[PDB]
């Protein structure tokens, strides 16, 4: 008893121990490799012409 | 003593900020509390039957 | 003579589109993009534009220093000068009276209990 | 036949208000302690024409009683406030053109607006320009008073309803006649949609009762019964009399 | 009549605008570098911060801290008060040579201060050392 | 004098119809002129939007009648307060 | 009456229109009674009046605004506020008003 003297009018709801997830097995199960590689992000370089112009001569592959 | 300075707060209705009072009565409450509490009444306040009443009268 | 085009893909002779033609030191004429001229901060109290304080737009100042933000008075980039001559004054003067009222109040309350009390005799 | 001009209204798509300018829902303060009790100093900041409104409002700024803050709320003007002027709301405030008390704390002959219906309305008969209640009465047993509003209509109202003394401004608007449909148009086009109304009776048969006819013409009386139906009422809508009204109202 | 020594005036107009002060030494008019009624007005910059009892030290002391201020300052920019607070002690310190110079202006400042700290220790003149809300 | 009698109404010309000018010509005489400014004391302009004025030289601004700064209704009730307020 | 008495004044007597030389004036406490206005400011009302206690001088409130005080003492412009430095020929001295 002499119970809990409140101000805020405004009942809101009262925070709580919000826990984390613990599962019982990963569902992935394995790991997906690298979605996308140093290789697999960069493909083909160019040979169109205007292009082995701006190697050369502008600096970019 | 003398730097501590008296200084009335006033709570005139239109003279300086009220100051926080318990405010029990006044809470919106949830739904179920709000039922639980009215359903309380709501019997009481209901003329019982006699086959039930023999229940609030116990030990 | 020589004409000029927008920048910007948008044709639409919009506020936040408007164009100064400019003679570029190549020689041609280009347009270019007249950011909004920002209006003079203001008064809380009165309409005065409010002196001292860089115009900018809200953000060409956030990044500005305070000196052009204010002056360095009582309210600053905020309230007018005479603005607020008007209101020391009157936070002093209403507090004398306030005063002056709690006296009258007192010593009246004194001989309102000194009256009941004669009164009552 | 079709739906009417006039039954689709209801619908809401167009016949919707336009409250773009519209400034603020012109009410009084909410009620309680300060107010049920003693008294509250507004202050009137702005006066403020309002787009669509029988007379300009007024941002009237108080203080929460219990924050650290102000509320400012949107009165409907009468005419006397002005910017800095000192509003008070409430049982114990004073008769002057802009405080508000509750109807109860006026005496008979006085002259309010914004009047509350029922108390904690926050406002609602007598708040269009110019016009304005005049408390007639008071019922101390079973605390109501009579109150005249401007229609004539007296009627019995809590006495803990409220409204602001003085009368409304803007008044004597309707003096000027328009001229000039477009000063219409823009009277309109700032409210809803109801202007240009064309006559049931040049329109066709379908489209509404009087309509079609080789002369327009009604053909049977535009009197019409108050339980008739949607799409019967266009026309004199449950008239009592009809015709040249002589006298007094 | 009036504005002597004492008078506890409120600066109005530039910076201590709203800071109350002490016409510690006012001139009708004449001079050559301010040509209007000037004082010469000590007064307090920062406020003593409110102190209680339930408080101390390293607020109390921190509270208790007192700026002041000297200043010429035009009367129409002093609204002059009932309130006096004494002391000739100050006009021997704020002289017009106490101006001008930078190191003679704080060696005043220096003194005012302490006579300030004095002051409003033993609950002297309590109004001078409230700050004016505005 | 340039017109014997349309006075401001003469931006209509020869529309709306003696009447309908007689009539505006009144109220748009009353809300085009300048008050004077019960406060400021001076009395230059000023409405601004139906039942607002104002501003002379000062900056205020008072609810009024649409086309007047005080409606006749409003100097009456005034009174009526003014007595009722006596009690 | 006091318009009779600030005419008696304005020919053959010393007096201030207006704040600043009111306030200058009671300053310098050459001010022995000032006018003032009603419509005037309750603001510079106060702030007069408070002067005014200071300097132990008579403010009486001509009742009416300012631009019948500016024709009260003999001007065309309006008047906020006037002040009697020396008027020894009239009366508003010795009368309360």
């Amino acid at each position: 008893k002499a119970l809990k003297v409140r101000t805020s009018a405004s009942f809101r709801l009262p925070k709580t121990l919000k826990l984390a997830r613990s599962p019982k097995y990963a569902t992935k199960a394995v790991p997906h490799y690298n979605r996308l590689d140093s290789y697999k992000v960069i493909e083909q370089p160019i040979t169109s012409e205007t292009a082995m112009k701006k190697v050369e001569d502008g600096n970019t592959l | 003593n003398p730097l501590t300075k008296s200084s009335p707060r006033n709570f005139g209705i239109g003279q300086a900020i009220q100051p926080k009072r318990n405010l029990s009565r006044y809470v919106k409450w949830p739904e179920y509390v709000r039922l639980q509490r009215q359903k309380k009444i709501l019997s009481i306040r209901l003329k019982v039957p006699p086959s039930i009443a023999q229940f609030q009268n116990t030990l | 003579a020589q004409r000029v085009t927008f920048r910007r893909r948008n044709p639409y002779n919009t506020k936040s589109n408007k164009i100064k033609v400019v003679k570029t030191p190549g020689g041609a004429l280009r347009s270019q993009h007249v950011k909004k001229l920002a209006t003079r901060p203001k008064c809380g109290d009165t309409g005065v534009p409010l002196q001292g304080v860089s115009t900018l737009r809200p953000r060409q100042y956030a990044t500005v220093s305070r000196t052009k933000k204010t002056v360095s008075r009582a309210y600053g980039g905020s309230k007018s000068a005479n603005a607020v001559k008007e209101r020391i004054v009157r936070a002093f003067l209403i507090e004398e009276q306030k005063i002056v009222k709690r006296v009258i109040k007192e010593q009246t309350e004194a001989a309102k209990k000194a009256e009941k009390k004669d009164a009552k005799k | 036949g079709r739906v009417i001009r006039n039954q689709r209204k209801g619908a809401g798509s167009i016949f919707t208000s336009h409250t773009r300018l519209r400034q603020g829902a012109a009410k009084l303060r909410n009620l309680d302690y300060a107010e049920r009790h003693g008294y509250i100093r507004g202050v009137v900041k702005q006066i403020v024409h309002d787009a669509g409104r029988g007379a300009p409002l007024a941002k009237v700024v108080f203080r929460d009683p219990y924050k650290y803050k102000l509320r400012e709320e949107t009165f409907i003007a009468n005419e006397g406030l002005h910017t800095g002027q000192f509003i008070y709301a409430g049982k114990k405030a004073s008769l002057n053109v802009g405080n508000v008390l509750p109807l109860g704390s006026v005496p008979e002959g006085t002259i309010i607006s914004n009047v509350e219906e029922r108390p904690g309305d926050r406002g609602a008969l007598a708040r269009a320009s110019g016009n304005y209640v005049i408390v007639i009465g008071h019922n101390p047993e079973d605390n109501k008073t009579r109150v005249r509003l401007p229609s004539g209509a007296k009627k019995i109202i809590s006495s803990d309803a409220r409204g602001v003394i003085g009368v409304v401004a803007g008044g004597g608007r309707i003096d000027k006649p328009l001229l000039k449909a477009g000063r219409a148009f823009h009277k309109y086009r700032v409210k809803r949609n109801s202007w240009p109304k064309t006559r049931g009776v040049a329109m066709n048969p379908v489209d509404h009762p009087h309509g079609g006819g080789n002369h327009q013409h009604i053909g049977k009386a535009s009197t019409i019964s108050r339980g008739a139906v949607s799409g019967q009422k266009a026309g004199l809508i449950a008239a009592r009399r009809t015709g040249l009204l002589r006298g007094s109202q | 009549k009036f504005l002597k020594a004492g008078k506890v005036a409120v600066v109005v107009r530039g910076r201590y605008a709203g800071k109350k002060v002490v016409i510690v030494k006012p001139h009708d008019e004449g001079t050559k570098s301010h040509p209007f009624g000037h004082a010469l007005v000590a007064g307090i910059e920062r406020y003593p911060l409110k102190v209680t009892k339930r408080q101390g030290a390293k607020k109390v002391a921190k509270r208790t801290k007192i700026k002041p201020f000297i200043k010429v300052i035009n009367y129409n920019h002093l609204l002059p008060t009932r309130y006096t607070l004494d002391v000739e002690a100050f006009k021997s310190v704020v002289s017009t040579e106490t101006f001008e110079e930078p190191s003679q202006r704080e060696e005043a400042k220096k003194v005012i201060k302490k006579a300030f700290e004095e002051r409003h220790q033993a609950g002297k003149n309590q109004w001078f050392f409230t700050k004016l809300n505005f | 004098k340039r017109t014997k009698k349309v006075g401001i109404t003469g931006k209509y010309g020869v529309r709306y119809g003696s009447s309908l000018r007689r009539q505006v010509k009144k109220l748009e005489v009353q809300q085009h002129a300048t008050y004077n400014c019960s406060f400021c004391g001076k009395t230059c302009v000023k409405r601004g939007a139906a039942g607002v004025w104002s501003c002379s030289s000062c900056n205020r601004t008072i609810a009024g009648g649409a086309y007047t700064l005080s409606t006749a209704a409003a100097a009456t009730v005034r009174s009526t307060i003014r007595r009722l307020r006596d009690m | 009456n006091i318009n009779q008495k600030l005419a008696l004044v304005v020919k053959s007597g010393k007096y201030s229109l207006g704040y600043k030389s009111t306030v200058k004036s009671l300053r310098q406490g050459k001010a022995k009674l000032i006018i003032i206005a009603a419509n005037t400011p309750v603001l510079r009302k106060s702030e007069l009046e408070y002067y005014a206690m200071l300097s132990k001088t008579k403010v009486y409130y001509f009742q009416g605004g300012n631009n019948e005080l500016g024709t009260a003492v003999g001007k065309l412009f309006r008047v906020g506020v006037v002040t009697i430095l020396d008027a020894g020929d009239s009366d508003i001295l010795t009368a309360l008003a």
